[PDB]
């Protein structure tokens, strides 16, 4: 859903 | 897939500013497949009971640490956030994920949590939260789709209020999300329907829409809160 690396 | 927001990127993000290492235990709350404990193990050696409301997902999680040779380590359970089966004062942390907006009485969950933590303990937490006012319609829209009405007044400001009674905010990290268009909505259903029929696009892009247009509305925050 969310990516932030 | 049964990881908090973030995944790997937030448990690195509580393993630093949470301070876990070899020497930690962690409640895994509503762990599922035990993902978040695993991980904090494979990456520091930390210890960890789960609990999960869900038999099956307790045992895969239990299967799970058993093919990592580390069932002595991680052990997971069957029980409600609501009624902790743990002893006061019995771990370093507390792995709270995004799961105090959709567990049953989360203040009562909460003060559980508080109940089992060690002195100056840590709850780690990715929540999602309100960062701009969204209109009772697209609340609406996600209820139909989704059958969870969600808060639209959850803010930052909210969750700071209900943990600040029981816990100090040592660490906050807060990450906007946005919403994608038709077009890359529909590539990714597409694409995962075919690659990972019409009537499933369908019925997915009909839930996944409302979702999506609320990202825009929307924000995940990590936090450390410490024990007082
Ligand atoms: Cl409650």
């Amino acid at each position: 859903x969310x990516x932030m690396x | 897939d049964n990881t908090p927001p973030g995944a790997e990127y937030t448990i690195d993000y509580w393993i630093k500013h949470g301070c876990i290492n070899k020497k930690s235990h962690l409640l895994d709350l509503a762990c599922s497949t035990g993902f978040s404990s695993r991980e904090c193990f494979k990456k520091e050696g930390a210890s960890a009971e789960g609990i999960d409301i869900s038999e099956s997902a307790v045992m895969v999680a239990n299967e799970k640490a058993k093919k990592l040779k580390a069932n002595n380590l991680l052990k997971y359970y069957v029980a409600d956030a609501c009624d902790l089966p743990f002893e006061d004062n019995t771990f370093t942390h507390v792995l709270g994920g995004c799961n105090f907006a959709f567990i049953q009485n989360r203040l009562i969950a909460l003060n559980e949590t508080h109940r089992c933590l060690n002195h100056m303990g840590s709850m780690c937490i990715s929540n999602f939260y309100y960062r701009r006012k969204i209109s009772d319609k697209l609340i609406n829209d996600v209820y139909n789709a989704i059958n969870f009405r969600p808060n639209p007044l959850w803010t930052l400001e909210y969750w700071h209020q209900f943990f600040s009674e029981r816990f100090t905010l040592v660490s906050e990290e807060n990450h906007e999300m946005e919403s994608q268009s038709e077009d890359e909505l529909k590539a990714d259903i597409y694409d995962y329907i075919f690659n990972r029929q019409n009537v499933f696009f369908e019925r997915f892009l009909k839930i996944r829409r409302p979702l999506n247009i609320q990202r825009d509305y929307q924000g995940v925050t990590l936090q450390i809160w410490r024990k007082k």
